[PDB]
């Protein structure tokens, strides 16, 4: 199998500025017809992949002029001359010379904006859910940038581990921010034997961590 | 324009077999082949195999050679991929893509179908429980919990409220059931004066639930 490697894997770009994605193949990709089958695919959020570049350098027919490509037989570059918000998504290289065809791991292009700290909210479980024997406590981190954030749950000052799950939205195509939910799941019995529930948030935009809490 | 249209979503217990289809239009189907690619949750793209609609030749990645059978029907311009002995890690969106007719060229992959979501799990189809996330700027929401399979759609006030809405990607719980929240940020001064209802539609179970979210 051909190993395809991309770099970088995460690529924040200031809106309007150029961006470059690298792909490397473990074998030269010249096929028996004298062409090099290195394709670039763009996968925008929630969409099927679409081919942007084929054979290293050739733009597909419906592709804006800002996309271009070059490369040797083993080292390839996809260039975006000026990144638009509509270019946010995952870009994959694929070698189409030796089946099984193989893809790079993908490079996620996002818009680089100014640092924005999250607004933090905490939600106790509803009375309706408690009746059914489970407690979900939800911590919301809203409209922040960059994507890296840390959420620590504390129950009566005890740090929790293993009983929470996080989810993060796709970058917002208007303000370039992310939002994140952290959900702590306890049995109703465990929830009712504690008092203070708190989520502690650390982020580049905060000088000190912020804690949102409620008392049962 | 070239268009590839794939069959609808499948929900299967592990060990089942399925047949997915991909109907071509806008070009001579039999002058080309079809490649199949999948994408598992949170992962990249994985090439599965290829069939020529011209000469019926096939090739597949080694991990699929034993469980996958590709066929075409030139009379309907449709390609089919049979997948036997489904495993939970076959959960993925499956794509067809127009590809080379034979080995005189390398890969094309120039037009892709819309994808077919295939979910494989021992869980049974089940609509969600919907719980309120009760509230200068306040946040409120709905917890959409314990449903299977993906997807659910959430609107607020029947679509009238879109500004500030975030519906999170689902997470798979250790129960094998999915869960997500949908949240919206609103002015604190609107909480005692206005109505907030989340509309949760779960097409796989044909269930819909509206939930009033109160302070």
């Amino acid at each position: 199998d051909i190993v395809m490697t991309q770099s970088p894997l995460s690529l924040p770009v200031t809106l309007g500025q150029p961006a470059s994605i690298s792909c490397r193949s473990s074998r030269g990709l010249l096929y028996i017809d004298g062409n090099t089958y290195l394709n670039w695919f763009q996968q925008r959020p929630g969409q099927s992949p679409r081919r942007l570049i084929h054979n290293v350098s050739n733009r597909d027919s419906g592709v804006p002029d800002r996309f271009s490509g070059s490369g040797s037989r083993t080292d390839f570059t996809l260039k975006i001359s000026r990144v638009e918000a509509e270019d946010v998504g995952v870009y994959y290289c694929m070698q189409g010379t030796y089946w099984p065809f193989t893809f790079g791991q993908g490079t996620k292009v996002e818009i680089k904006r100014t640092v924005a700290a999250p607004s933090v909210f905490i939600f106790p479980p509803s009375d309706e859910q408690l009746k059914s024997g489970t407690a979900s406590v939800v911590c919301l981190l809203n409209n922040f940038y960059p994507r890296e954030a840390k959420v620590q749950w504390k129950v009566d000052n005890a740090l929790q581990s293993g009983n929470s799950q996080e989810s993060v939205t796709e970058q917002d195509s208007k303000d370039s921010t992310y939002s994140l939910s952290s959900t702590l799941t306890l049995s109703k019995a465990d929830y009712e034997k504690h008092k203070v529930y708190a989520c502690e948030v650390t982020h580049q935009g905060l000088s000190s961590p912020v804690t949102k809490s409620f008392n049962r | 324009e070239v268009q590839l249209v794939q069959s609808g979503p499948e929900v299967k217990k592990p060990g089942a077999s399925i047949k997915v289809s991909c109907r071509a239009s806008g070009y001579t189907f039999s002058n080309y082949g079809i490649t199949w690619v999948r994408q598992a949750p949170g992962q990249g793209l994985e090439w599965m195999g290829w069939i020529s609609a011209y000469n019926g030749h096939t090739n597949s990645a080694q991990k699929f050679q034993g469980r996958v059978t590709m066929t075409t029907d030139t009379s309907t311009s449709t390609a089919y991929m049979e997948v036997r002995s489904l495993r939970s890690d076959d959960t993925a969106v499956y794509y067809c893509a127009r590809d080379r007719r034979d080995l005189l060229t390398g890969s094309l992959g120039d037009y892709w179908g819309q994808g077919t979501l295939v979910t494989v799990s021992s869980a049974s189809t089940k609509g969600p429980s919907v719980f309120p996330l009760a509230p200068g700027t306040a946040a409120l929401g709905c917890l959409v919990k314990d449903y299977f399979p993906e997807p659910v759609t959430v609107s607020w006030n029947s679509g009238a409220l879109t500004s500030g809405v975030h519906t999170f990607p689902a997470v798979l719980q250790s129960s094998g059931l999915y869960s997500l929240s949908s949240v919206v940020t609103v002015p604190s001064s609107s909480l005692g004066t206005q109505t907030y209802i989340c509309n949760v539609n779960h097409k796989p179970s044909n269930t819909k639930v509206d939930k009033r979210v109160e302070p």
